[PDB]
């Protein structure tokens, strides 16, 4: 399974 | 013993629409889910026989996932473009590979999280899962971000967790070909190309997985500055193709033996024509 | 960066000529991802060609295999029409059924 981690570079 | 992985690609392309995202996943060298942005109605859709079973909330839940990773990404494409000072009319890529490795135990080897800018190295999660490795100012600048903001925990917890957990049920789901080696079929040919010389083709067909060795030898003693090696290949049916070749002196072709390792084979092969 | 992608042409199954098998483009090494592949018969485009899902190996550059039923015969010569930014002009891999 995917991560649901979002992160802004 | 065994791998999941996660492959990004974000591709931005002024004038042909907004950027296009794209995702597909691994477990060893079986591919299992893929996404695409472009697709008439995008969604994460299944690629190996064995996850399909993975009921609604699973795909839902994927693709909606995707979608937002999509939308995040679009974003980070404009905030790399900003810190390299590059122009809106120009196309570029985001590239991230994620995921676990773990042992015959099920346990976590090593967590992996890395990306790369136009095809150069970005930022790379070290082994320890707790710094970074930034290959330019721009991923410095990214770096400080993460630090701030316990990025480099959030991956850990997914690594050590889900990632191993779920690699875990995959295995299992699909243990009959996953965790089942399929050893080559080998076989050498003889082409002639004058009255003086021929070359001998050592093939490896049908094995799974892809990691494998093929090697001349002439007298036994290695010929590997003489030998054609191919870059190893899919077949598309998940099984993989190699092969190996030198140019021989007709009629001396009983000096040369092909070697081959291979994880579905009990003990190495020696072959020749 | 840029790089510009290997190529390969080949079948599934080893050809036996009258039986039906897959005729295979493997594209690789290369960077960025935008590429135009395609399996000609005979010097002619062949239409309904499909390929994989675009991935990437450990140097970040991309690969991709393209591919398509084909029943070889003794006489019908196939190829692979590979154009990228990298190429001034679309190259040409011949099938041979020996490689
Ligand atoms: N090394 C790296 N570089 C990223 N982007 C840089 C090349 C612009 C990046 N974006 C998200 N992640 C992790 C957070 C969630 C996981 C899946 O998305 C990965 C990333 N890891």
């Amino acid at each position: 399974v995917t991560t649901d981690i979002q992160v802004k570079v | 013993s065994h791998s999941m992985r996660y492959f990004y690609t974000a591709m931005s392309r002024p004038g042909r629409g907004e950027p296009r995202f794209i995702a597909v996943g691994y477990v060893d060298d079986t591919q299992f889910v893929r996404f695409d942005s472009d697709a008439a109605s995008p969604r994460m859709a299944p690629r190996a026989p064995w996850i399909e079973q993975e009921g609604p909330e699973y795909w839902d839940g994927e693709t909606r996932n995707m979608k937002a990773s999509a939308q995040t990404y679009r974003e980070n494409l404009r905030i790399a473009l900003r810190y390299y000072n590059q122009s809106e009319a120009g196309s570029h890529i985001i590239q991230v590979m994620y995921g676990c490795d773990v042992g015959p135990d099920g346990r976590l080897l090593r967590g992996h999280d890395q990306s790369a800018y136009d095809g150069k190295d970005y930022i790379a999660l070290n082994e320890d899962l707790s710094s970074w490795t930034a290959a330019d100012t721009a991923a410095q600048i990214t770096q400080r971000k993460w630090e701030a903001a316990r990025v480099a925990e959030q991956l850990r917890a997914y690594l050590e967790g889900l990632c191993v957990e779920w690699l875990r049920r995959y295995l299992e789901n699909g243990k009959e070909t996953l965790q089942r080696a399929d050893p080559p079929k080998t076989h050498v040919t003889h082409h002639p190309i004058s009255d003086h010389e021929a070359t001998l083709r050592c093939w490896a067909l049908g094995f799974y997985p892809a990691e494998i060795t093929l090697t001349w030898q002439r007298d036994g003693e290695d010929q590997t500055q003489d030998t054609e090696l191919v870059e190893t290949r899919p077949a598309g049916d998940r099984t993989f193709q190699k092969w190996a070749a030198v140019v021989v002196p007709s009629g001396e072709e009983q000096r040369y033996t092909c070697h081959v390792q291979h994880e579905g084979l009990p003990k190495p092969l020696t072959l020749r024509w | 960066i840029q790089r510009t992608p290997k190529i390969q042409v080949y079948s599934r199954h080893p050809a036996e000529n009258g039986k039906s098998n897959f005729l295979n483009c493997y594209v690789s090494g290369f960077h960025p991802s935008d590429i135009e592949v395609d399996l000609l018969k005979n010097g002619e485009r062949i239409e309904k060609v499909e390929h994989s899902d675009l991935s990437f190996s450990k140097d970040w550059s991309f690969y991709l295999l393209y591919y398509t039923e084909f029943t070889p015969t003794e006489k019908d010569e196939y190829a692979c029409r590979v154009n990228h930014v990298t190429l001034s002009q679309p190259k040409i891999v011949k099938w041979d059924r020996d490689m």
